């Protein structure tokens, strides 16, 4: 209620795709600053801005004092821009920082070569099982029954050898588990590779 | 009531 | 030091009624302290703010419910007197140089959570899984998954160590942990990693794979008379060695 | 005698023709002797005297700062003149023109402080033997003067309040 | 047809009178104050708060580093020397007077520097307490400060006023005259 009107609320970008994140002031603000949360990171200062425009790497940020707005883009997403981003600017009236009411910004990396598979693994004797090297387009639907489990998906990058994954992981301890039931749960790729 | 704006001063030293 | 603030702890479990302190370095040569409270709407409350020694502004709840100091040349700190539910959230610590400017510098945050019983309070057991041989062979590469499971609260931080030395590549960890069972509250939780290496390396024995978790629970003055082990703050480990073909 | 000590400061908001050319200055006095100073047209600080070097060293290595100030011609002193123009620029009093025994033309209680008055005898503009007092201001955003003729008779009053120049006349 | 405009934020804070200030100045009139006591923002004229708005913590926030500021002003000036700048007085009035008719008295102080007066006004030569009004230490082009005292009255010929200033820079307190 007493916070900067921030949009859009929340974001997906293609990765290598790009948009901006925009700020709504009430009044002349004195300077804008641009804050981004990891995943379970700390809040990373991005850009302090009292005028203009500044550009750090694939992040461009511009300040309108008249206008009244300020807006951040990102060109180029990559993986790591994935976060909440967060501006505050404090009013030239006041003496009271003020802070924006956030934006998820979620990065869908570009699988060029989709491999489907599910695996099992054994223990170091328990087993779970690996949905792996699916697209972006494939969506991850919670287990039903509350012996299985199923976590959401989640993105792994091999820099030395430039590939990213998507990968979610599913257990039980029920005897009548199989990986060829773990995900039925979900609508799978049906090119989906089942071992053994 | 449109709010006349003003510089903050700054701690010295 | 800087240009980093360091918070301390990262988690934080209290007992309603018990006190709450955690503490905050700001950055150096950062006279100006500014001290946030989070809500999970992403809402910045402010509490207090000082410059050095000096308390500039706060707010009433601050006043009555809340002891906070910055001792010269100490860690600024800032303590709830009498935790309660309604005080569980992340506070955010932010040091600036100059009070007539913005360009906060954030630190990592402390996050408490305020519970009526600690007898919820349980370690995580981990568990570290090897590579599938069908993965390998289609795809020349090789996953480990790692399992932590049966903990509370949702307060923990996992690692991947390979042979002595943390790594980042090739991880995956799951964004929130899941409740283990949704029904019911106070439930225990569950948290997924996967480590992804080439097969050729998997394939070494001599290469150490170390799956850590680390746990923010109890203290060493909290009580404890169960007659399960103490769930205090502690590291959790599951490991596993290179295997040829 | 008596000791006494003094932190002045005066930031100052310089517009000329309207928000087209605006600096600002902002100065930093101690007692007697200004010892700091921003000047927008500089864009940092400055040191006027030795006592205000340890300030402009330590503002000056803080960019961010110096970015914020720089930008305040914009966020407060174009920002100010935007509100002050809805009322205190264009404001206007109607002057009160009197005319008392030497010749006084008291002309009173006007604002602003753009101001012509003349002394015409026999039609023509008697531009000799002229005392005024000059501009004075009573501080009530209300000003007033004495312009005076030293002939042994008719003064003209020109102000911006006046679609037409005021005029009166002695026997 | 040239607007050509001047705003002006003084502030100060002066030992040992352990007094702060905060004032708006528009082309040399006074906009407003802010009472660093009571915390309220006084408009000099009360027709201009229709207009404006200012928040007075802001003031408040401000004086306060001002008075830090100014031990460290004294830490640092190895020497400071006590000078002072006397006033200049001038009385005069609003309007031009007439007899029987309200009017108003006006004591221009002008020039000095500290900002610490003792004003009073004298009806035949004794002061006067009801129907006076006060200005703020006002700003200056230079480092000199200026003010405003007021005095309602009503003329006879019968009655003489005068003001009378005092300032650590004047020798004798200075008495400036006005009658009929
Ligand atoms: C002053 O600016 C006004 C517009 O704000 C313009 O019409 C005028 O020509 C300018 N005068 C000069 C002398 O530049
Ligand atoms: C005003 O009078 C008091 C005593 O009545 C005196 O202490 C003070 O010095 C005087 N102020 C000035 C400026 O002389």
């Amino acid at each position: 209620g007493d916070q900067v009107e921030q949009s859009p609320s929340a974001l997906s970008l293609h990765e290598g795709t790009g948009s901006a994140l925009r700020c709504n002031f009430t009044t002349t603000m004195r300077a804008v600053q641009w804050f981004r949360k990891n995943s379970r990171g700390s809040l990373i200062n991005l850009f302090y801005l009292a005028s203009g425009t500044k550009e750090n790497g694939r992040l461009k940020s511009a300040f309108d004092s008249k206008e009244r707005y300020s807006t951040l883009h990102i060109r180029d997403a990559q993986l790591e821009d994935s976060g909440t981003y967060f501006c505050a600017a404090e009013a030239s009236n006041t003496n009271k920082v003020v802070f924006g009411t956030g934006t998820r910004l979620q990065v869908l990396p570009n699988i060029q070569n989709p491999d489907p598979a599910v695996y099992q693994l054994r223990d170091s004797d328990k087993s779970v099982c690996l949905f792996t090297d699916f697209d972006s387009q494939t969506n991850v639907s919670q287990s039903k029954d509350s012996d299985v489990y199923i976590t959401d998906k989640c993105v792994l990058d091999m820099r030395s050898m430039d590939f990213k994954s998507n990968s979610a992981v599913a257990w039980s301890n029920k005897s009548d588990f199989a990986c060829a039931n773990a995900f039925n749960n979900s609508i799978i790729p049906e090119d989906t590779f089942f071992p053994s | 009531a449109n709010g006349v704006a003003f510089f903050l001063t700054p701690f010295k030293a | 030091s800087g240009g980093k603030v360091i918070q301390t702890p990262r988690y934080l479990v209290k007992g309603q009624g018990q006190k709450a302190k955690m503490r905050c370095i700001p950055e150096k040569g950062h006279p100006v302290v500014f001290w946030y409270q989070q809500n999970k709407n992403n809402e910045f409350k402010f509490l207090i703010n000082f410059q050095n020694q000096e308390v500039l502004q706060q707010i009433d709840m601050t006043e009555k419910r809340f002891s906070a100091e910055c001792p010269s040349n100490s860690p600024c700190s800032l303590e709830i007197q009498s935790s309660e539910a309604g005080d569980s959230a992340l506070y955010l610590c932010a040091s600036s140089l100059n009070n007539a400017n913005s360009d906060y510098t954030f630190g990592s945050g402390t996050r408490l959570l305020v519970i009526e019983d600690l007898k919820n309070v349980f370690p995580p057991e981990v568990a570290v899984f090897e590579p599938s041989e069908a993965e390998i062979s289609h795809t020349q590469k090789a996953t480990l998954v790692c399992l932590a499971t049966g903990f509370y609260p949702d307060h923990v931080e996992l690692s991947w160590w390979v042979n002595g030395k943390e790594v980042h590549s090739g991880v995956c960890t799951d964004p929130q942990p899941l409740k283990e069972q949704p029904a019911l509250n106070d439930s225990r939780y569950a948290l997924s990693s996967r480590l992804r290496v080439s097969a050729t390396f998997w394939q070494n024995p001599r290469n150490h794979f170390r799956c850590q978790v680390q746990f923010y629970g109890l203290s060493e003055n909290d009580e404890w008379t169960q007659d399960r082990a103490k769930p205090v703050t502690q590291i959790v480990s599951a490991e596993a060695w290179g295997r040829a073909d | 005698s008596r000791p006494w000590f003094l932190e002045y400061c005066k930031s100052e908001c310089h517009f000329y023709n309207g928000t087209q050319r605006v600096r600002l200055l902002v100065r930093y006095f101690y007692n007697l002797e200004e010892n700091l100073r921003f000047d927008s047209d500089v864009g940092e600080f400055r040191a006027v005297t030795e006592l205000g070097r340890p300030d402009a060293e330590n503002w000056n290595s803080q960019p961010e700062f110096l970015e914020q100030k720089r930008a305040e011609v914009d966020t407060v002193c174009r920002h100010n003149y935007e509100i002050f123009d809805n009322f205190l620029v264009p404001r206007r009093v109607e002057p009160t023109v009197t005319v008392y025994p030497l010749l006084v033309c008291s002309v009173s209680d006007f604002y602003p402080g753009n101001i012509e008055v003349r002394w015409f005898r026999n039609g023509k503009e008697e531009k000799t033997g002229i005392v005024s007092t000059g501009l004075v201001r009573n501080g009530d955003w209300t000003f007033q003067t004495l312009v005076m003729l030293e002939t042994v008779y008719t003064c003209q009053v020109e102000h911006p309040s006046l679609t037409d120049p005021v005029t009166v006349e002695w026997k | 047809i040239k607007e050509e405009h001047t705003i002006i934020q003084a502030e100060f804070y002066l030992l040992p009178d352990k007094r702060g200030e905060f004032m708006f100045d528009f082309d040399g009139d006074e906009i407003f104050h802010v009472d660093i006591e009571k915390s309220e923002t006084i408009w000099r004229l009360e027709e201009f708060a229709k207009f404006a708005s200012f928040e007075a913590q802001g003031a408040l926030a401000n004086i306060a580093v001002d008075k830090a500021n100014l031990d460290v002003m004294k830490e640092r000036s190895n020497n400071t020397p006590d000078a002072n700048v006397a006033p200049e007085v001038t009385v005069l009035s609003r309007s031009p007077v007439n007899l029987g008719e309200p009017n108003i008295l006006i004591c221009f102080i002008d020039k000095f520097s500290p900002p610490v007066v003792n004003v009073t006004w004298l009806r035949n030569g004794r002061p006067v307490t009801e129907g006076v009004s006060e200005t703020v230490f006002l700003p200056r082009d230079d480092h000199l400060f200026r003010k405003f005292h007021y005095l309602t009255f009503l003329p006879s010929t019968d009655d003489f006023y005068d003001c009378e200033v005092d300032h650590w820079g004047l020798e004798e307190p200075l008495r400036k005259h006005w009658e009929f």
